[PDB]
């Protein structure tokens, strides 16, 4: 009956850091996936399991609009069965993933000549991330054999690094605004529909 | 958790903070060089000072991961380059004397002036003063005056400094487990731990001299021919069997003979190839020059200039008020940002240089995938050889005909081929004995073989014996003639210019063969041969991750520096030189001198 707040997630004013990837739960609303184009210079629309063509057909129990920012080189990592710092430790997608991945260059919005260190990723983590897990802990990462005692130092590195986006960077080091659309499908009424 | 693993994570954190800080220093050096003001100068010092104090800090945290317990050679190289102490290993007093000396010598040279004897008000800097005399004048005493004054005013001050400079630089080297400062300088070429590709620092001296033996016949003929033509231009002054006076070689020192082409051109009636006039006719700007240059690399299968490159680069002098340093350089700021700073006029010189500097950019883009500390040429001589083989192919008649700058009706006759090869040999061949000898004299000064009371004596002894060049005025040990050259009083290794020369012809002969070029090697144009760009690329992407011996083999199929390609490129001139010297004297005498 009401339009899903695709305006909210895709427009926004700030998005997230990928380690704290921000999920909007979409339910009981009409989906109009055809509006999803903001005319961005390096737009991507890969979709797995489901078919991106005619995406306004299939109902689902929920539609999880996960949103965050990563640099262009790492955009390819937002896909089933990938590797690298983003998929390893920050935001993993499952093997049989059945949603959509929608990124777009945002150098306009998130860079700064002095450098924008607000967006973070997770450089080190003791284990690989299970699909759709989120790590937001600031546990001082122990790399050596002496305990770290919650303070950084030798072999005790803070696990979060800043991107430092500047407008003079390159295409692969520039901030891209990813939006995943995770299509859950349970035994439920599957309220998320709409032509 | 082992120590190789802790080193992995230590470098992983370093690789991300180093990339972020090195960028700010690079973009602070960029904004100064493009916009010289007294605000930019301050910040270039700032971001550099944080960077020089971040590397210095990180060096100490790295010493804790011993190399012998790291088995991944990729990790070993990063740790080894990060554990470099350098001047740090000297005391806070001696580490201060050295930087006072280096700053004093650099300023004495770059600000050195000599004032007219007839006119003690008029003075001249090295540029655009005395260097303007050395290049364009053909008077004898006008040249001798500048040559002798520059080495007796600037040189005599630098002598006591260079004596202390040698002492401290050795102490720094011996503290970092190096024989002398020269041994420290030859560590650039060293390889360890990779069987079949190892290389010791002593092997460089063996290689450099062994190859130079094969150069000697070609040089003794270029020397004898040039001497004959010079003897006809300075009749009373030049002997037919003795060395060339050092002030008649085209520059202040004799480094390059390029300026003697006016006096030595074999077939002066036939013209030089100069597409400057043709570029003007067709309405060419610097935009076109780099676009055509970008097209050349795309033809061999290399990528296009990044979308940021065109937006941010300085391809023309902004002129007017905003001043700059116009010296052409290729900037790898990192984080995907690549730029060229070039004040480009529409000539042929700047057409070839744009190909040369963009060759550096292509190398930088190729190895950008590597870790931070491994983003550099395999050794020092690699990076410049990559740029020079781009101007090699782009300057040929074949490439100029295929872009519309030379009419398909101009015909390549053997006399112009000799005209071409000589003007190449003056620059390229003539510098090899100057370069090898100069770094030989520095190597021996550091190693202790030449006493202080013999410095200038063994210099001019080797100038006569190796370079085949003689001083016009006898010099005691209060001169420092090597110090009057930039690279010597500013602490730069010079052997790279010898190795770079031999490397570039090895590449060109290996690329042109993969391009199925048939004919003399000096006619080749690697354009449109993707097989050639592939072969070059597989070395470019390595950077420092592989030993320079392996990288050289992935292009030419040989593990070590060779000279046969350089001779092969110059062979048509070689036999023509053996002809024109039929009744001249080939060789020189080491006790002739114009000063009696
Ligand atoms: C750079 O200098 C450091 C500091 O002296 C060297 O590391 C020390 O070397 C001494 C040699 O006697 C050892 O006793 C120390 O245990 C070392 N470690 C520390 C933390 O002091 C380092 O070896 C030098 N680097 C090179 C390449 O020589
Ligand atoms: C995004 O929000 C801003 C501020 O509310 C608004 O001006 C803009 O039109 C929005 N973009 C849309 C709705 O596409
Ligand atoms: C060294 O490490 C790199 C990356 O850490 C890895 O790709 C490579 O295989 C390692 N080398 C060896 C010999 O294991
Ligand atoms: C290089 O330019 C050509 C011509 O416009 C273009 O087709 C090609 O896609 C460009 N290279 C890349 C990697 O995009
Ligand atoms: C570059 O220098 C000029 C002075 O000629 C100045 O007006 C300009 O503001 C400088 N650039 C920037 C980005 O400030
Ligand atoms: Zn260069």
């Amino acid at each position: 009956t009401n339009l899903c707040p695709f305006d909210e997630v895709f427009n926004a004013t700030t998005f997230a850091s990928v380690y704290a990837w921000n999920r909007k739960r979409i339910s009981n609303c009409v989906a109009d996936y055809s509006v999803l184009y903001n005319f961005a210079p390096f737009f991507a629309f890969k979709c797995y399991g489901v078919s991106p063509t005619k995406l306004n057909d299939l109902c689902f129990t929920n539609v999880y609009a996960d949103s965050f920012v990563i640099r262009g080189n790492e955009v390819s990592q937002i896909a089933p069965g990938q590797t690298g710092n983003i998929a390893d430790y920050n935001y993993k997608l499952p093997d049989d993933f059945t949603g959509c991945v929608i990124a777009w260059n945002s150098n306009k919005l998130d860079s700064t000549v002095g450098g924008n260190y607000n967006y973070r990723y997770r450089l080190f983590r003791k284990s690989k991330l299970k699909p759709f897990e989120r790590d937001i802990s600031t546990e001082i990462y122990q790399a050596g054999n002496k305990p770290c005692n919650g303070v950084a130092g030798v072999n005790c590195y803070f696990p979060l690094q800043s991107y430092g986006f500047r407008p003079t960077y390159g295409v692969g080091h520039q901030p891209y605004r990813v939006v995943v659309l995770s299509f859950e499908l349970l035994h439920a009424p599957a309220t998320v529909c709409g032509p | 958790s082992t120590i190789e693993e802790q080193a992995k994570t230590f470098l992983d954190k370093f690789n991300h903070e180093a990339e972020d800080l090195f960028y700010q220093s690079s973009l602070a050096s960029w904004n100064y060089n493009t916009n010289i003001t007294e605000e930019n100068v301050q910040n270039m010092n700032n971001a550099g000072d944080k960077w020089s104090a971040f590397l210095k800090e990180q060096s100490t945290l790295a010493q804790m991961y011993p190399l012998q317990e790291i088995q991944n050679l990729t990790v070993k190289l990063q740790l080894q380059a990060l554990q470099q102490n350098g001047s740090s290993v000297l005391s806070e007093d001696k580490s201060k004397r050295l930087n006072t000396i280096l700053n004093t010598m650099s300023t004495i040279y770059s600000t050195g002036k000599v004032c007219n004897p007839d006119n003690p008000q008029e003075c001249l800097l090295l540029e655009p003063g005395l260097n303007e005399i050395m290049a364009n004048s053909l008077d004898y005493n006008e040249r001798l005056w500048a040559w002798e004054s520059w080495r007796s005013e600037v040189g005599k001050q630098l002598r006591p400094l260079y004596e202390e400079y040698v002492v401290l630089k050795n102490e720094m080297a011996r503290a970092n487990h190096y024989e002398d400062y020269g041994d420290y300088w030859r560590g650039d070429y060293e390889v360890n731990g990779v069987d079949g590709y190892d290389y010791s620092r002593g092997q460089l001296i063996e290689d450099v001299e062994h190859t130079f033996e094969e150069i000697k016949p070609l040089y003794e003929h270029l020397h004898a021919y040039v001497r004959a033509k010079l003897m006809n231009a300075y009749p009373s002054y030049i002997s037919p069997i003795g060395c060339l006076p050092a002030h008649l070689l085209g520059d202040m020192w004799g480094r390059f003979w390029t300026n003697l082409y006016s006096l030595t051109v074999p077939f002066g009636q036939k013209p030089n190839i100069d597409v400057t006039d043709a570029m003007v006719d067709q309405a060419w700007d610097a935009q076109r020059i780099f676009k055509e240059a970008e097209k050349f690399f795309v033809s061999v299968g290399l990528p296009n200039m990044t979308q940021g490159f065109w937006e941010n680069s300085m391809l023309t002098d902004p002129g007017n008020v905003q001043k700059a340093v116009c010296h052409p350089t290729a900037w790898d700021l990192g984080k995907g940002d690549f730029r060229i700073l070039m004040c480009t006029k529409v000539t042929m010189d700047d057409f070839l240089t744009a190909h040369h500097e963009m060759g550096h950019i292509q190398y930088d883009m190729a190895y950008a995938a590597q870790p931070f500390l491994l983003r550099n040429g395999a050794n020092e001589g690699f990076h410049e050889a990559v740029g020079e083989i781009m101007s090699l192919s782009a300057a040929t008649p074949k490439h100029l005909k295929s872009i519309g700058l030379l009419s398909p009706d101009f015909q390549e006759d053997n006399e112009t081929e000799i005209n071409f090869l000589l003007k190449q040999a003056l620059t390229i061949v003539g510098t090899l004995p100057f370069t090898y000898m100069l770094e030989k004299w520095r190597w021996m000064v550091f190693k202790g073989e030449i006493p202080k009371d013999q410095w200038m004596k063994k210099w001019w002894e080797m100038k006569r014996e190796i370079v085949g060049v003689v001083e016009p005025v006898p010099h005691d040990e209060t001169y420092c003639d090597p110090a009057s050259l930039f690279h010597v009083s500013n602490d730069y290794s010079f052997i790279r210019y010898y190795t770079r020369t031999l490397y570039q012809f090895q590449f060109q002969e290996a690329l042109c063969q993969a391009a199925k070029h048939e004919g003399p090697l000096h006619k080749c144009d690697i354009s449109n041969s993707t097989e050639a760009g592939q072969k070059l690329f597989n070395m470019l992407r390595l950077g420092k991750s592989e030993p320079w011996t392996l990288a050289l083999e992935n292009v030419v199929g040989a593990k070590n520096m060779n000279v046969r390609p350089l001779l092969n490129y110059f062979e048509p001139l070689f036999t023509w030189l053996k002809d024109q010297n039929k009744n001249s004297f080939v060789g020189w005498s080491t006790d002739w001198s114009p000063y009696a």
